[PDB]
């Protein structure tokens, strides 16, 4: 057995958690009450424990410094799926302030969260580690998550920690200081995370507008799409797959150096449910779509970088012969530039389980899909954009008093910014020759 | 054209392999105490700045008390000065009025003295007329 | 961050405060008895931010009404929604402040302040999660200005971790009650710069000018001025009263709006501009255009005369979210020179389905513009013209004040102007 | 609450007091016996257990004749005998006798009675003192009383209604001496003084009321109307109220500059159409309606308080004041950015039955601080100088214990006051 | 300021004093028994100023009648209203003063003065609020002049805070009783300048001239002269006897009339001028014009020869107050030069409905004019002409007087003249 514990922090982490666990239940035949009328796989036990009443309960913890969002989980469709103990809330949020989440408010609830995590870990016979969902921009998603990561490294020394982080976008952002929070949390979390899958709200927002014909996407629209991508990545841990069969394999296959641990996620196909009956996309078509920037989870140009690793995770009606034929034509037409020290190639995995969509949602049910995870130096463009916004404000010390007022020193800003300048330099050095 | 496929794994709901297009050109601890130390230093800075704020507010309360007391002291000095100026005036006026009446009565007393002298002078002529 | 405690002090404070409670009660479906008779769950979702739930299904404003004279309190009690207020929350003296900041702040106000604090303590202690305080008052009189700033300082001492928010009415010779208004205002601004987290500058000069020039009211009354204030107050508090993502609480609003602690004076803007009797269109493009219009500002400053440090824009009524987003982007792109380049994405937009009372569509702008220095300069010039000759000063020194307090208050307000000008001239190549 | 104590000194103060309290009773529905078959009237009237409403007033005179008319008149039950205080011999038009010789024998009694009235106040606003400048009691006893009130009540507000002397009705050649002496002594003890020139009221009675030869009854009924207008803001709760402190703060820029000019309109004959808010407001800036003879065009305004009564709405007041703000001829000092304070009360002007004044729907009393009022001091000081240069009548004052140094000191203080009005009117 | 105590001394004093009581009693509705039989409340309003209320409803004059000889007092008792006086208030000696000031002031008068003080003290002590004293006397005889001024000094000593008022008859060679009248007058003026607050100068020179020239009486008697005096006395005391605002008491009159302590000698004026019981009215303009007419002054001075320091004008009878006010303004405007510019508003006017006995309309003027120096100059010249030769001086030194008293009295009266002249020439500059 190889259990994974999911940790959802703040509004973004909790609401994305709702979308993920709804999808997992649909994929495994688990009802909102936890019952499963159950051939069969059995691998779903990596994400679900079982109770004496035959109920399947997520190995998850939902944490927020304010109760409103988690309260919807406590009284919603899936209220029976979770035990009250795993839904943890405080009274007052971090007010979009990293210093408030990490140093002032977070400090009062960390021990309670770690106790609940310990209780879930005690129920694991072969704990793999953690999957942490949070935003870069919120005070809780940034401040509380970095504080949690630090303690998890103390209590679970070896154990893998994977992140699903929401990169900020002006179209849906709620705070001017999100660049501060993003840099501050990245600096503190960097040495504690083994692999982090960034999702740029702008990239998802544009995919919803372009591919799903949604005029003004809401968090529900964004989260359902994010859940598809998360499900594609976790499918091989919840079903008896062949690639990324344990958490350590994500680091082995995608992360050649500890600091450069931010793979770019690309997903296809994203098709509207209201599309006038479309003929199903082939393996060649969905594979070609992996190399189109319009399908990426983070806005950046892989042409301006080099690949260090590439994982193709196919799902549904897919045969190796069609994958190899698709890759062969792409290489003939395109320059898929890898760094000098890595082999130019792909690790391919096929998970036979079909792509599942939420009934009544925006996504159309398809016969085959693919999620490419590539560690490219192009993702440094995202750091450059964030660092520039940070520098514009920090040059004037705009909003800095909010952080200092919470006990954080002004020097932490310079230290965090210097660490991200070294990270940008690392991406440049690694892509050199 | 030269594509090398290497089989990796096979399982019940999956199949995996690696495809190599070209080989590489170049072949080849936080502690709980430390965390606690940082959080406590931040809490002390927060506490220190709040204490400095309350100390400043306490100095405002002290000023508020000094201004009420100053208004009271000015009113008391006004009363005191008004009282002594009035007492000076009434006493000086009483002394002047008494002096004016003493001078007038003294003039009338001198007239009486003179009249007795006139009558005495008459007696040395009246009867004393052989 | 749930409950807000509202305080209204003096004549102006209680007059605009009563109008605020009338407007939001109507919007939330609350009648003068406190009973909910609306037909939307959106109205009750966050009603506990401003209302307490009392015996039966009644809602009572978390409001404390203050004055140093009983007259204003009686008029509020007899007004349209006067019965909705908690009777024990009316705290009033008998002496008055004689339009004198020193009397409100140091002598008469000092004698009443503990009775007010007892009532606000009772309200605050029963809060599950107190956000902070909201004070409505004028700066030109004695009670609202002097006693109101004394209350702010006392509340800051007991609740140093809560947000202090004010709706401060700035005096104007156009509609004046007393000759010493520039003194009272300067002494109050000195207090506000140091002790508030966010202050909405409601300028009687701007309100008069909107009524006279735009609404064509030859002779505006306080009632005409207060109709603009009640609409503005409804607009700026939309995000606190209805479910939403952006600036949903007093602290998150302050984090988005205040880049430097002293620069917390907001220039409110509103569209469309209407009179009480004009219950007679406004498209999304037209509503957005009013953000840069001096004729729509509730502070007598021109937004084209400075630069926006931060802006919160709130659209209300049935309209396309997509159209609002498009127009807001267009306004920033077409007016680049009026936003500081060193605060990226400084304009946040919110859309609420519920329009303000009497309107079908509206837009409210909460701006932190460096143009607000024009308001402070105007007060400062009026102050200097009087202080240069020490006119009326004996009424303040008679209360125990020293002339040094006047010089200090004036100096701090002149420093506030310089600070705005410094950031107005600041470039992204510091 | 918010009580005001009225003190009527000498014949002028007492006779004006009769007219005022008669008018207040009519305005509040109080019968001459004190019975009353708003609530703000309690500022001027206390209540006894028997339901009787009694004036918060003291009537003082050094001779009993005038107060005896109150004691045996229509309103004899209104006042308790204790509040009507008289001696046996008057001050014989001599400040020295009112202040020293005769006044000192009755001050303690007067102060005791004032203390008894103050003890019945829960929020004493201040004192309103009515007196002439010209009489020996009105000048000398009032100055002594004001000094003693500053001792017993410190800075508690003291406002005056002072009768400025006029030859057409004056009774003494030495009135200029008494006026300057009382003004010098009282200056630092008074917070605000409303001067009423007898010649101005006399001319208004002749011109506006068609009275060939006005008597004190004619003058006092008109004065009674002006006083009522000033105090109506304290005795009723109207749209805009102005208390004693608000008069002080808004009318007095400097302690010594405390003499506002009173203007009243309309004054219409009971024989003889209703004047608008704009018309009555415009009339406030016409010299013919002033209480003191002077020309505001030869001065500058420092403050203006408009006290309206009757059928008046704020909108009409603001429109009227706006047109006044545009008048080039109505000049304010450069150090006064905002010069207006408005008060409105609903009760229309009440007139005494059988009086000379007509009942109108609305009236206004303007209180303005103008440097033009210094003309009144200049006229008085000139008459003082003419006599004092020869020491004419000075022996009457010296005989009573005064010293010539007090005359020079009082005159020098008035010279400094005239200079103050000149300095305050100058541009910055 | 209620009661006045009246004293009348000597022949002249008792003769004019009896006439004063007859006139004012008639005006107040009092008959010779003391009973009120009038028909106006105005008559009784201030009756207590001159009368005490006695047993029954009777009014008794607060009057003390004094003489060193019993003659005139017997004549007063037998005259009209002789029975109205309090019998115990008649104080008289038997010796006489022989029209010698020294006899009245130092010898015979000194022997009777305590008996007079007994009576005036009794009257004064029973007053609720004593104004002061009013003395009628002549300056040319011995009792009225000498004993009268002795009484003033004794009364002043006991009542230093009360007003001392006199009606002083000045001697004239035109109707003279003795050759030493200039001596008696100068010695009395010396006393009056120092001890009285107000003195009405009733000049026999003026009274004779009015009777001779105006009334065409070829040979005037003291009865003809006294008819003018009684009318004048009625007029000047009007404000003390009837309700009014102006000069209602002796002190307020003195404060309005006396700018310098020594200059308290008034020039009384009266219109119309009539002879006894003779019925002939003047208009208000005509009445006002008489203020500047020498023919209407009871002191033989011309008001056009000096300037008025102060004036009290009293109009009596049914007339328009407005017309009186207009004419009084016109008289000051048209005669600006005859009023000192350095005493603003120095003319005060009073109007009383009750006219004097026998008249329908009248005007009385109480003037403090610098022209009064002509009266003192006339006395001084007569004094000097005699004193230069020490004529009749033994009549006084024989009574114990020293010649130095004469020099002092003369010097003081010459100083009084210089003082009037100084203020006449004074300018407002
Ligand atoms: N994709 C996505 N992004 C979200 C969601 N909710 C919030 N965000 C983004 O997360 C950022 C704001 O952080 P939040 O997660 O809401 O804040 P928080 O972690 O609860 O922290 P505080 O409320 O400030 O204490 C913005 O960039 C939002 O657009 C969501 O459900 N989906
Ligand atoms: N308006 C008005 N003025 C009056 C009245 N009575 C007197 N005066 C004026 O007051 C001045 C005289 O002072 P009074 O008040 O009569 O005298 P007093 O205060 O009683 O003082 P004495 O009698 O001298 O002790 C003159 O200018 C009079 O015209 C009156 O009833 N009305
Ligand atoms: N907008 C507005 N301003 C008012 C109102 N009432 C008074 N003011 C202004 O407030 C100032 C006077 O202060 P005020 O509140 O009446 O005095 P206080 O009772 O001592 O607080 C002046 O600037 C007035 O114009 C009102 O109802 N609306
Ligand atoms: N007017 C007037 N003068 C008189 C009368 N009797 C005497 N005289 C004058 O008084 C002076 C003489 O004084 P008199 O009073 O007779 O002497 P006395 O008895 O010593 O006072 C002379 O100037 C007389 O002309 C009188 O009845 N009327
Ligand atoms: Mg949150
Ligand atoms: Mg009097």
């Amino acid at each position: 057995m190889r259990e994974c514990i999911s940790i959802h922090v703040g509004q973004a982490g909790v609401q994305i958690g709702n979308a993920c666990w709804e999808l997992y239940c649909l994929e495994h035949g688990i009802q909102p009450d936890g019952q499963m009328p159950s051939g069969g796989d059995d691998s779903f036990n990596t994400f679900f424990s079982e109770t004496g009443a035959g109920k399947h309960v997520p190995r998850a913890v939902f944490v927020d410094l304010e109760p409103t969002v988690v309260d919807e989980v406590r009284t919603g469709t899936y209220r029976q799926l979770f035990h009250p103990e795993q839904l943890i809330t405080g009274k007052e949020d971090a007010a979009n302030n990293y210093a408030r989440g990490h140093y002032t408010i977070g400090k009062e609830i960390v021990d309670l969260v770690l106790d609940r995590i310990r209780k879930l870990a005690d129920q694991c016979t072969g704990l793999q580690g953690f999957l942490i969902f949070h935003s870069f921009g919120g005070g809780t998603g940034s401040g509380f998550t970095s504080l949690l990561m630090e303690r998890l490294s103390v209590d679970y020394g070896k154990k893998s920690k994977l992140e699903f982080a929401i990169y900020p976008a002006p179209q849906v952002s709620t705070a001017v200081v999100e660049p501060y929070n993003s840099i501050l949390t990245t600096h503190t979390t960097l040495e504690h995370s083994d692999c982090a899958f960034m999702v740029d709200n702008e990239a998802i927002y544009d995919i919803c507008r372009r591919n799903l014909d949604i005029e003004r996407p809401t968090y529900t629209n964004l989260n359902r799409l994010i859940g598809q991508i998360v499900s594609s990545i976790t499918a091989s841990l919840r079903f008896d797959g062949a690639l990324n069969v344990d958490l350590t394999e994500f680091q082995t296959n995608l992360v050649p150096y500890p600091r450069i641990h931010f793979p770019l996620v690309t997903y296809a196909p994203v098709i509207s449910a209201e599309k006038a009956y479309h003929e199903q996309l082939s393996v060649a078509e969905i594979t070609n779509a992996c190399f189109e920037p319009a399908n990426q989870m983070v806005k950046c140009d892989p042409r301006h970088g080099k690949y260090m690793a590439c994982c193709m995770l196919y799902r549904g009606d897919v045969v190796p012969k069609d994958v190899n034929a698709a890759i062969a034509t792409i290489k003939t037409k395109r320059t898929i530039q890898f760094v000098d020290w890595c082999p130019t190639g792909f690790k391919v995995g096929i998970n036979y389980q079909p792509p599942t969509v939420v009934p009544g949602g925006d996504l159309a049910k398809v016969q085959r899909a693919v999620c490419m995870l590539s560690n490219t130096t192009a993702i440094a463009e995202a750091w450059a954009r964030l660092d520039h916004k940070f520098d514009l404000m920090y040059a004037k010390r705009a909003f800095v008093h909010w952080y200092v007022g919470e006990g954080m020193e002004e020097g932490e800003f310079s230290e965090a910014r210097e660490d991200l300048a070294a990270l940008e330099k690392d991406y440049e050095e690694v892509g050199m020759d | 054209a030269d594509m090398e496929v290497i089989e990796l794994n096979k399982a019940t709901s999956g199949q995996s392999w690696e495809v190599i297009l070209k080989p590489p050109s170049f072949d080849g601890d936080p502690s709980l105490e430390e965390i606690q130390k940082k959080l406590e230093a931040a809490e002390e800075r927060r506490k220190y700045q709040e204490a400095e704020l309350l100390k400043h507010l306490a100095e405002k309360r002290e000023h508020e008390r000094e201004v009420i007391q100053k208004a009271i002291e000015e009113n008391n000095n006004f009363i005191k000065m008004a009282k002594e100026k009035l007492a000076q005036k009434m006493e000086s006026n009483k002394e002047n009025r008494e002096a004016h009446l003493a001078a007038m009565l003294e003039r009338l007393q001198e007239k009486d003295k003179h009249a007795e002298e006139v009558r005495k002078n008459k007696e040395l002529k009246e009867e004393a007329s052989r | 961050m749930r409950e807000i405690v509202h305080i209204q002090a003096g004549q102006c404070g209680n007059q605009i405060g009563a109008k605020f409670w009338e407007i939001i009660s109507d919007e939330h479906g609350i009648d003068a008895t406190g009973a909910y008779h609306g037909d939307s769950d959106l109205q009750l979702e966050r009603i506990n931010v401003y209302y307490n739930e009392a015996s039966g299904g009644k809602y009572v404003p978390r409001a404390v009404l203050v004055d140093l004279e009983p007259g204003t309190m009686d008029s509020v009690r007899s007004g349209p929604f006067g019965q909705i207020f908690r009777p024990d929350n009316f705290v009033f003296g008998q002496s008055g402040a004689g339009n004198n900041w020193a009397k409100g702040h140091y002598t008469e106000g000092a004698e009443l302040v503990d009775s007010v604090l007892d009532v606000v303590r009772k309200e605050a202690e029963s809060c599950d999660c107190l956000q902070g305080f909201q004070l409505t008052h004028s700066l030109g009189g004695g009670t609202g200005s002097g006693m109101g700033t004394l209350l702010i300082s006392k509340i800051r001492e007991e609740y140093p971790d809560r947000i202090m928010n004010t709706y401060s009415v700035v005096p104007s010779p156009k509609v004046s009650d007393t000759v010493v208004e520039p003194y009272n205002a300067t002494l109050s601004v000195h207090q506000l710069v140091e002790n508030t987290d966010e202050t909405y500058c409601i300028d009687n000069e701007a309100l008069y000018d909107i009524c006279f020039r735009t609404l064509k009211l030859t002779t505006p009354t306080y009632g005409d001025l207060n109709h603009l204030v009640s609409l503005t107050m409804s607009g700026v508090t939309t995000c606190l009263r209805f479910p939403g993502q952006l600036n949903a609480d007093l602290r998150k609003l302050a984090v988005n709006m205040v880049p430097f602690p002293r620069l917390h004076f907001f220039m409110p803007g509103f569209a469309p501009l209407t009179s009480r009797g004009s219950q007679q269109a406004l498209t999304v493009p037209e509503l957005t255009q009013q953000m840069f219009d001096a004729k729509n500002m509730m502070a007598a400053c021109d937004p084209r005369h400075g630069r926006y440090l931060t802006v919160a824009a709130i659209f209300r009524g049935r309209m396309s979210m997509k159209e609002v987003d498009e127009q807001m982007l267009n306004i920033q792109n077409k007016n680049s020179s009026y936003f500081v380049e060193w605060i990226p994405n400084n304009v946040k937009t919110a859309v609420c389905d519920i329009p303000p009372r009497g309107l079908k569509m509206s837009a409210t702008f909460i701006g932190n513009s460096t143009a607000i220095q024009e308001l402070f300069k105007r007060i400062s010039e009026q102050f200097t013209a009087m202080f240069r000759r020490k006119a009326f000063l004996h009424w303040y020194t008679g209360e125990g004040m020293d002339e040094m307090e006047f010089t200090e208050a004036e100096s701090n307000m002149n420093d506030l102007v310089s600070e705005y000008q410094q950031y107005q001239e600041a470039t992204a190549d510091e």
